[PDB]
């Protein structure tokens, strides 16, 4: 054990002498206090530690300990339905001991439960040559996740012991006879927090992932191992859509990081969140939902670190062969604390008062995301999708970290404050809007469904987008003064827009749809269009295919109500669309 | 305690102190001179034997030979109390009415604790601020950081004096409490505050920090801290409504760059400090509510946006750590409109909280969506009229004129001693909405026209 | 001390309006004794004249003129112009009841800063007397150019178009010393400081 | 040969090295970490028996008491040879494409060395890139310098990708060759090209350097 001597406190700079086994990079408890604190600098013995707690009171001559180790993060039993700070402090734990609503700096408290027994089943057999990903067993650790214990890095060797019994995070649970001789492991391992957790091949995502979002999954689809951008306007509806991702998506684990967040925006997510429940089990989604909490007044590493934290214990169980969400709001604000950190540093003042690596810092976070191969001699794959929130002041998309986020990211779906004032939810400019997804995704539509489905997004957004044309020239003779086929163009994106990119995330039924009852609802509507059309070539005035159509047209509008076992209703409109409207030409 | 008589080194308001031990960060220090002065001083920085002290009221005057340095062991405290309501303090706490000292029952330092994010409560309730526009349109909300953004020579020092007069929770088992908090105001601003909260008998509900413009910049940095320590004692140890009005923030900011520049640190975005935004946000986020417990914080941060701009970094950083702005407008007090709200860039995050039935009427957010629309179309006809005369306006356009006239003459000008309850002001805006047809109401339902409407 | 303000027993609130004389003023835009008041005075607006007649038909006592790095060539005429102004009532020169201060612009750059600061003193004496005092500040923007000198001259961090970060906080604490005050004594006699500044 | 032990500053990305000799400016070096872990980077100052360098991959978690520095004595350099025709290397040019490391002719610093202005030659022939703006509003020449000013999501991607399969010469004489150098981009962008070069084959007659944006920074440069 070797202890420091603080030989100089300025502000959030403390020196320390006597730190000749410290590293940098490494954790330090500053003070008599205990103050958490960094080592950035260091010269012989001496290290430069940047204190991230309040270095009021404390003063040279008090011990400094090394923890030996960078930041990082407990993983273990123990870690989901957990709500923790950027350093992945358990706020739950922590408001026991400390019985206190504050936190009390120098209190110090591990990140799991290390008292708690959990029953570990084991799957593996002795003798078996084990390498690092290699599962060993697993532990029931909620209802929903069933969570995998795997060989943490670095161990590998030939397994001698191992028994099924409830033991606690520390005891040791397997012996492995390794080259160097005999190791024990338990049920939780440490990483650190700005290393990414090594895979055995990456895989550009193909698959695209179904959150039951029409305007997502059709038009902007997110694939399993993407990044998609939101930015959050206020009244938009960034919650709900969030919401929507969080539940509806077919995700093993989500990951909710707040990097920055003004204290009753953090309490609306830590109400909120608990009380989302999960569709196909019915429990509580915290079943399957690891939480990260941080407000403006928490250190700046704490604010600075929380997307770091998150990304690693999505990387955790990406490892397991899950597929994992993660979601960061908001990135502007775990900037802000980036550049404060960087202040903190004397560092060079950067383009718009930005550290010059803010791009790096975000390509090292949005690169650990993805379809990996994962470790151990299963071969399993994970993914890991990351939905990040971008909240620029002002509103201005031109912001350096939008731009940045936006060079490495594919997909954005931009949220619009008009479209919200028009009840028009979700609340997605469908034409500022875009994913670089939509081929990959259209290839792999049109080959499990069988249907041409990539030919149909297009033209759905070809009207659309003729639309936006048409409503400039409408502003400015008319809508009187139009073609036929320039008011069915107008009715069919109206069509599009109201029967299909609107759904209400709170009506029963209308919160989710599946990818097949996606697919005959733009169909019926797609349908009527080249219907009318063609009607509307044999001498059909455009009144006249409306009024003869208002049965159908109720039909399709109420279309996504329909349940999911009753797709065959929604399947027979097509047939009643053209009867109906050959009998109006008839006539 | 023991005296240091050996002073090395005297570099403008900072100074050198040798041979010391055990000498903390930012622990407060006491001068005597040859003369015998007293004059306090923090700790900046200490190394090893070496300590480096800064000295509040100045370094004019210090032989460094003849003088002693002692070190009290503590850093800034607040003496808190129940007796502190209806006194008046300086900038870091001391009686600066002439009254009986108060007995404090601890000492809390100035900086606080950060609140537990799990244990921050949602806001909720409505408090009434007895003004149309920030009760009907832009509702503040318990726990909420409800900032106004003025100008220079604005009348924000009326309306902060008027909100704390008329603030008030509609339920009974509750203790209501104002923290007023002057920060480098003028005396002339100091005597009209503190004659009129005797004047009005609202300091009996008070605890107001005055701190002149030529107090030391030390005692302006830390006045808000000071309000905001005795804030979430009278709210989370006593259980009361505390309601904190700082003025001016603009103030705050001018006294950390003028920090900045003496401590030789890099500046920011318009010289300001690159750490104005977690310096402000470690102020504004000291507010909420807390589960299991009565009491709450709510605040109200005026701050004069220099150029009248809000791209500013103050009124910009200002609107990242809020929930909103109240934005007070010349053309609006040219028109002599008191208070004079431009409803238009104001806004609430959190209206929606404390508004419809069992909090307010249930016409509260209809009428304020029609209030605003209507109000939006009057000045937007008001100024299409200058550019094309009034022969260009429709019957509509001149209704909606004349709407914006009375909506501003008799809605929003109400007077800084008016103090209007949550009836009043929604019975006044169906007054107003008796101006347009009927048919113009779109978004009120038509249940709502047949039971209010005149 | 010149930068140390006179200890009073208490400040008043302003509310006496000062007779100035001026239609304009004392009917729109006033000011009370011990209140302050600005003045842009630009190329050809007539300044110059105007000041005298709030020197001349003021209830003041005493007049403080105080020049803080002005032009040569205009602080002449100030010297020249000041006892040539008649006092209304007793008739003889304006200097006996006036003490000027006048700085040119190559003079020493402390001496054009110390200039405000030494007729805020001397007037913080004839308050302390009972009088209603007056200073006239002419130019004040002169005053924080030679501030802008002195920073650089010990090398500080720059403000707001080089001034110095302290320029509000010198500006304040001038203008709070003036005003209408009960003076030290065992009788609370008052007096007053109006600040009138270019 | 030589390993040095005394390390006595590590100052952010910097790292301080005493009592050494025999040290140039921008040598490269090797630092062996007390865990095994090996970073290579660069001598920025050299005075007296001290050295200044910068770590490639980072400072992060080196003990300057229980680490070693190895100074290879050469600069940055590279491994050229024919056998480099149809495989894939990083930004330090090391193979990437999972095939067998090939040995090098010889190597040659990265810097290059000046085209003597009498020495050099005009260009004189075009190239056919199968784009019609390009061959004929615009126009390729062999030795011409012609960049492509392109914006955030814009198909430059697929436009190089292009290029680099239809450019050829007529009649061709001669051989041609396209090295492909990708800097900082993303994984999905870097995996695009690999794919489409070797489905189309244009990967057998060109070299392509893929540089990540995950990569260090002094990778991105030398890329």
């Amino acid at each position: 054990m070797q202890i420091g001597k603080i030989i100089k406190v300025s502000g959030p700079l403390v020196m320390a002498e006597n730190m000749s086994e410290a590293s940098i990079q490494d954790m330090c408890l500053v003070g008599d206090l205990g103050v958490i604190g960094e080592i950035i600098e260091m010269r012989q013995d001496v290290a430069s530690i940047q204190v991230y707690e309040e270095t009021s009171g404390i003063g040279p001559g008090e011990p400094v300990r090394s923890t030996g180790e960078a930041l990082s993060v407990e993983l273990g039993p123990g870690i989901i339905s957990q709500m923790f700070d950027g350093i992945q402090r358990p706020l739950d734990t922590f408001m026991e001991v400390t019985q206190s609503n504050f936190l009390g700096r120098g209190v110090q408290l591990p990140a799991l439960d290390h008292e708690k027994q959990w029953w570990f089943e084991a799957t593996i057999e002795e003798g078996t040559e084990v390498s690092a990903g290699d599962i060993i067993g697993y532990v029931d650790e909620t209802k929903i996740i069933q969570h995998k214990i795997m060989v943490p890095n670095g161990i590998k060797g030939t397994v001698q012991k191992i028994e099924s019994g409830s033991f606690t995070i520390d005891d040791p649970i397997c012996v492995i006879e390794t080259e160097q001789g005999l190791k024990e492991l338990t049920m939780m391992q440490k990483w650190p927090v700005r290393r990414g957790r090594p895979i055995k091949q990456k895989l550009n995502p193909d698959v695209p992932m179904i959150t039951g979002q029409r305007v997502i999954d059709t038009f902007f689809p997110v694939t399993k191992g993407g990044a998609a951008a939101v930015p959050g306007p206020f009244g938009a509806g960034k919650t709900v859509v969030q919401h929507q991702i969080a539940k509806w998506s077919d995700v093993d684990l989500v990951v909710y990081v707040g990097c920055g967040e003004r204290g009753n925006e953090m309490t609306d997510v830590v109400n909120e969140f608990p009380e989302l429940i999960d569709p196909n089990t019915g429990e509580s989604l915290m079943e399957r939902t690891v939480l990260i909490a941080n407000t403006s007044n928490m250190p700046v590493a704490a604010r600075e670190a929380s997307i770091y934290t998150g990304i690693t214990i999505a990387e955790y169980f990406r490892d397991m062969g899950y597929d994992v969400a993660i979601m960061a709001d908001s990135t502007s604000r775990w900037a802000e604390a980036l550049r404060e950190m960087s202040g903190r540093l004397e560092e060079m003042p950067g383009d718009e008062g930005y550290p010059a690596y803010l791009g790096s810092r975000l390509a090292e976070y949005y690169e650990r995301s993805g379809r990996v191969i994962a470790l151990g001699s299963d071969q399993r794959e994970g993914s890991i999708t990351a939905i990040s929130a971008v909240s620029p002041s002002g509103g201005d998309i031109s912001e350096p970290v939008t731009q940045n986020t936006l060079r490495v990211v594919k997909v954005f779906w931009g949220l619009d404050s008009s479209l919200a004032q028009k009840r028009h939810f979700p609340s997605i400019n469908w034409i500022q809007s875009y994913s670089l997804y939509s081929t990959e995704v259209g290839r792999y539509m049109d080959q499990i469904l069988q249907q041409d489905w990539s030919d149909m997004v297009t033209e759905g957004m070809r009207i659309l987008q003729e639309e936006e044309q048409l409503n400039e020239i409408v502003r400015l003779v008319g809508i009187d003064s139009l073609s036929d086929n320039d008011r069915l163009t107008l009715e069919v994106a109206k069509s599009i827009r109201e029967d299909y990119l609107q759904q209400n995330a709170f009506d029963d039924v209308d919160t989710f749809t599946s990818r097949e009852k996606q697919f005959n609802m733009l169909k019926v509507i797609l349908t009527f269009g080249k219907e009318a059309r063609k009607a509307l070539s044999l001498g059909a005035y455009f009144n006249e295919i409306m009024e003869g159509t208002v049965a159908v047209r109720e039909r399709i509008s109420r279309s996504k109500y329909i349940p999911e076992e009753e797709l065959a209703k929604i399947s027979s409109i097509n047939e009643e669309i053209k009867e109906t409207i050959q009998l109006i030409v008839s006539e | 305690i023991k005296e240091y008589r050996t002073i090395k080194e005297v570099v403008g308001p900072l100074m050198a102190v040798e041979k010391v031990s055990g000498v903390k960060y930012e622990e407060l220090i006491e001068v005597r001179m040859q003369n015998g002065e007293i004059r306090r001083g923090q700790v900046l920085e200490v190394q090893e034997d070496k300590a480096m002290v800064q000295i509040f009221e100045g370094t004019s005057g210090i032989n460094y030979k003849n003088s002693s340095v002692r070190f009290l062991g503590h850093p800034l405290q607040l003496g808190v109390s129940e007796d502190m309501i209806g006194r008046v303090f300086d900038g870091l706490g001391r009686p600066k009415d002439n009254g009986p000292e108060i007995l404090p029952e601890k000492y809390l330092d100035i900086n606080g604790e950060v609140i537990n994010p799990i244990a921050r409560d949602y806001p909720d309730e409505f408090i009434q601020t007895g003004i149309s526009a920030i009760d009907h349109l832009n509702t503040l909300v318990r726990g909420q950081k409800l900032p106004v953004f003025s100008g220079s020579g604005l009348p924000h020092k009326e309306l902060a004096a008027q909100i704390a007069r008329q603030a008030t929770v509609l339920d009974s088992s509750d203790d209501f409490a104002v923290v007023f908090a002057a920060i480098g105001i003028t005396f002339e601003e100091a005597e009209f505050f503190m004659e009129d909260f005797r004047q009005t008998g609202a300091i009996d509900r008070s605890v107001m920090f005055m701190n002149l413009a030529n107090d030391p910049a030390i005692e302006r940095i830390a006045t808000p801290r000071m309000a905001l320590t005795a804030a979430e004692y009278l709210a989370y140890e006593k259980g009361m409504h505390v309601l904190v009005i700082m003025t001016d923030m603009t103030n705050y900011a001018e006294a950390l760059r003028e920090i900045s520049a003496a401590r030789r640190e890099v500046p920011g975005r318009r010289g300001y400090p690159g750490y104005l935004y977690t310096n402000l946000a470690t102020l504004f986020e000291r507010a909420g509510r807390i589960r299991g417990l009565k009491g709450s914080v709510t605040q109200i941060p005026i701050l004069t946006m220099p150029e009248d701009d809000k791209t500013h970094p103050i009124p910009d950083l200002t609107g990242y750590i809020t929930e909103g702005q109240i934005i007070l407008t010349r053309e609006l007090y040219k028109s002599g409109i008191q208070p004079p709200i431009d409803v238009l860039p104001s806004l609430s995050r959190l209206k929606d909280k404390g508004t419809g039935a069992g909090k307010t009427r249930e016409d509260h957010a209809a009428t304020m969506n029609q209030l605003f629309a209507a109000y939006a179309q009057g000045k937007q006809a008001k100024e299409l009229a200058v550019v094309l005369g009034e022969s260009a306006l429709s019957d509509i356009d001149k209704i909606y004129a004349k709407f914006a006239e009375r909506f501003e003459n008799e809605y929003v000008n109400q007077g800084f001693y008016t103090n209007r309850t949550i009836t009043e002001t929604l019975d006044l805006g169906w007054e107003l909405l008796a101006m347009l047809p009927r048919t113009e109401l779109k978004r009120i339902k038509d249940d709502l026209l047949d039971k209010y409407l005149p």
